[PDB]
């Protein structure tokens, strides 16, 4: 959000901390996403030790 | 991590916490040559408008 929703600006960065923790969420749901991908490719492949 | 988790004791693996971002080293300002002074300043010396 830092970047994307302000650029890279003191004065609009101070706005988006002002509306609280709705981007701690986006970057924990990604996040909770990436490690999903990392995870899927272990049940299909990752079946032999 | 321990300040963007929130917490004291993290746990064992990697953790999204910020971005690297350099800064600028000078600043520039490129105008064009002509500074003609501008007639509208006349303007306000004239008394019929």
């Amino acid at each position: 959000c830092t970047m994307y929703i302000c650029g890279d600006s003191t004065e609009c960065s101070n706005l988006l901390l002002q509306y609280g923790s709705f981007c701690t969420q986006l970057k924990r749901a990604l996040t909770g996403i990436a490690v999903e991908q990392d995870k899927n490719t272990q049940e299909v492949f990752a079946q032999v030790k | 991590t321990k300040c963007t988790l929130k917490s004291f004791t993290v746990e064992k693996g990697i953790y999204q916490t910020s971005n690297f971002r350099v800064q600028p080293t000078e600043s520039i300002v490129r105008f064009p040559n002509i500074t003609n002074l501008c007639p509208f300043d006349e303007v306000f010396n004239a008394t019929r408008f």
